[PDB]
């Protein structure tokens, strides 16, 4: 009935506000980049989804023999690994800001609890997704009223010259720029809209002239990662107004968003906690949500690779578990430090960029052969190419 | 005062007619208020016609039924038709103007070095 | 093949411009109001184009006699001349300042030229749509280099807090207004929508779920709705950039603009001309297509309400030639005034937007009666009230 969707997810949350509390208004460009690639690759896999009745998974199936298949497929898995370890982070801090639990308890109720959602599912949607709707809406009303006196020039000119020599030079700055790509592409999503599309009435084969759909669909998709985009450069410009030009040049992950937004002064005394409740409630909220999305796609991948299939609640719970064994690690190791955590995060996210170009070099090979191919695929070319340069510099550096 | 160029005038037997047109030296953004002198040999500089911002044409009161004044705000141009012509409206012709450079620049007076006009047969 | 569209009308363009001379940043949040108002309107008439299988036209037809049909024939009627006579005055002041020819002479040779539009369309379509793609999105280029220093905060609340006491007392206010929305909504376009979505393919009968091709179509309809409100909030600040607070309050209308870029200062000597010359062409284009669009939409309005029918040509010949006997009349008259000429083209704006009621009233009452309706009309009704409050103060304060 009415609209609801959620579009934050913690992965991008993270970034981009870290890209606003360290370096300031620099990272902008990089985003709109990474935000305009991401466009093109969608329009390429609805293409490949809707001709050719095949997934992109059986797809590099059908150019690979069983052992780079079962190389592949390690990837694929660990980019639904890498997107599954920041949800549970991010679902453990706000139940620990929100309650007082401790990291460990909530990591394993999540871990554990899938059960939320069947019962949820047999509860009702319409009214769920209307109410995290509404409060997302809200809390992005509340960062927008936050925002305060600022320089628009600045701005500006950050984004437009793109200091090059600033952009390679601080090794610093390559990581939160793979953070935010790799966190604005999210393989998973290339290989679940492959397969989405291959269901929306179109005359599968007969009607050559069902491209109809394919302009329908692209309009859509171009339409939601527009809004991704803008929200993106909220979130950004907003870490830069609340921790920019500063001493100590705290960090800014989650834990300082929460507290600065409850001793902000102008806001009152109440108000700060009020907000700051609602942060913590759209926090989880999206991150159930981004959980959901997924499971389907690791059981496209797998069913594409390896040709077997399971029940879904065993693929989400061992995935699951397999995602939240580093989470502990991490934890037991560094005896709890919400510097070491976040900073897991973020690795998370930069792994997940770096896993990328293994699943966008097929997914271009076969859009060059079949019936329809774009004309200038010149694009994604370089885009590949500068690419492979940024994560190889980035691992030199190492 | 220079950068304004008339031209135009030459001989005309009595009765016809001829179009003197002010103009600019270079790349004018506009011309508020334009103004047609005259310099008989004998006499003072009289005045015959005077444009406004938008438009009033206001003439002397001897020469209203012969002389239209207009304007051309495409090439800014002012320009003077006259019509009909005597052997009492042997003169030179100056042109004054309200010169403005540039769309914020104030205003600035200019004139002319104006044209002769001789009416005979 | 390649992007190309042309989406400036001279309409808006005069409308918007003038409304940045004047009176300053005030206007900018009407243009919003009355662009979000299309959106959905459009929505309205693509559902009643799909369904149904009529033409608002042919509606209309449905609910009156033969002489309120007459009355409502005629109105259209002039609802499309006075968008004939504002394309006619934008090509011939474009030919004015390219060539130098006087304004008569100019006029003349549009309206008995449409020659040129049979030999280009046995010319050759992709290239010319390319190029004057190209010009138009150079000449916005160009205008957007042009705009310099200024303080964003004032844009901003001014389109924001909405200066009621200013939106309604300069009845200077309200002329720009209505041009602003009568040129944004541009009746024309609404029967030629609802026309032209009546050949998608969607199973014209045979498919109740054909609505995919509603929610396809409405997609586009609002990507399409909002570049063009891009493009009118540029024009507008652009206006306010170059002529806002200074003396004698210049108008704005086209002119002042080819002047103003040509004496630009900062931009060298030669490259005014260049742009100017620009701007030149790209008015030309623009007039033109606006031209050519809407004869099916004369076509469908005759169709429907007198059931009669005639070959184009004669069509758009004899409804030119209605239009150009206005412009010469104000030519000569007037002998001749720049300012007169702009002045005639914004009230023909007005005007459009005057007649728009009597073509909104039925599409309203039609959608509030077959199988598929809208849930909230109430925001429809809303604006038609407040709109005839609007349109009868104008004319009263006359």
């Amino acid at each position: 009935m009415s609209v609801a969707v959620g579009y934050m997810d913690p992965g991008n949350w993270i970034t981009s506000m870290q890209g606003g509390a360290q370096y300031g208004y620099t990272l902008l460009f990089v985003i709109l980049i990474s935000s305009l690639a991401a466009m093109l690759l969608q329009s390429m896999t609805v293409r490949l989804g809707i001709a050719t009745g095949k997934d992109l998974a059986q797809m590099t199936r059908h150019f690979l023999s069983k052992p780079v298949a079962i190389i592949f497929w390690i990837i694929a898995e660990l980019a639904i690994i890498a997107t599954d370890i920041a949800e549970v982070i991010g679902s453990a801090i706000a139940l620990d800001l929100i309650f007082g639990i401790p990291l460990i308890v909530g990591a394993l109720i999540t871990v554990f609890d899938v059960f939320l959602l069947l019962f949820i599912m047999r509860f009702g949607f319409r009214k769920i997704e209307a109410i995290v709707g509404t409060l997302i809406f809200t809390v992005l009303a509340i960062f927008v009223f936050e925002v305060f006196i600022s320089s628009p020039q600045l701005t500006d000119i950050l984004n437009g010259f793109v200091p090059h020599k600033e952009i390679v030079t601080n090794q610093g700055i390559l990581y939160i720029a793979l953070g935010i790509i790799g966190a604005t592409i999210m393989p998973h999503n290339l290989y679940l809209h492959s397969s989405i599309v291959q269901s929306r009435k179109y005359d599968r084969h007969d009607n050559q002239e069902k491209a109809q759909a394919i302009k329908y669909a692209t309009i859509d998709s171009n339409l939601q990662l527009s809004i991704a985009f803008v929200v993106n450069c909220l979130l950004l410009t907003l870490g830069a107004a609340l921790f920019f030009g500063t001493k100590t040049n705290d960090l800014g992950g989650f834990y300082d968003l929460y507290h600065a937004l409850k001793t902000e002064p102008v806001l009152g005394a109440t108000l700060g906690g009020i907000m700051s409740t609602l942060f913590a409630v759209a926090l989880l909220a999206s991150g159930q949500n981004s959980t959901i999305t997924g499971t389907l796609a690791g059981q496209i991948v797998m069913e594409g690779f390896l040709r077997l299939s399971i029940p879904n609640w065993l693929r989400r719970l061992i995935t699951r578990a397999l995602a939240v064994i580093p989470v502990i690690i991490c934890l037991i190791i560094f005896k709890g430090n919400s510097e070491k955590i976040e900073q897991l995060l973020v690795f998370s996210q930069v792994f997940l960029s770096i896993a990328l170009p293994f699943s966008l070099i097929p997914l271009q090979l076969a859009t060059s052969n079949k019936k329809l191919m774009g004309p200038f695929i010149n694009k994604t070319w370089v885009n590949i190419i500068s690419w492979t340069l940024i994560v190889i510099l980035s691992g030199l550096n190492v | 005062q220079r950068q304004l160029v008339e031209s135009g005038g030459g001989l005309v037997q009595p009765g016809g007619s001829l179009r003197l047109s002010c103009a600019a030296s270079r790349s004018i953004f506009s011309i508020d208020t334009a103004g047609w002198f005259r310099q008989a040999p004998g006499k003072e500089r009289e005045g015959v016609a005077t444009i406004t911002r938008d438009g009033n044409a206001n003439y002397a009161d001897s020469v209203k039924g012969r002389f239209t004044i207009s304007r051309d705000r495409a090439r800014n141009t002012v320009y003077l038709q006259m019509n009909s012509l005597e052997p009492e409206d042997t003169a030179v012709y100056y042109c004054n103007a309200a010169i403005r450079t540039t769309v914020r620049t104030s205003a600035q007076e200019y004139w002319g070095k104006g044209t002769p006009v001789t009416v005979s047969s």
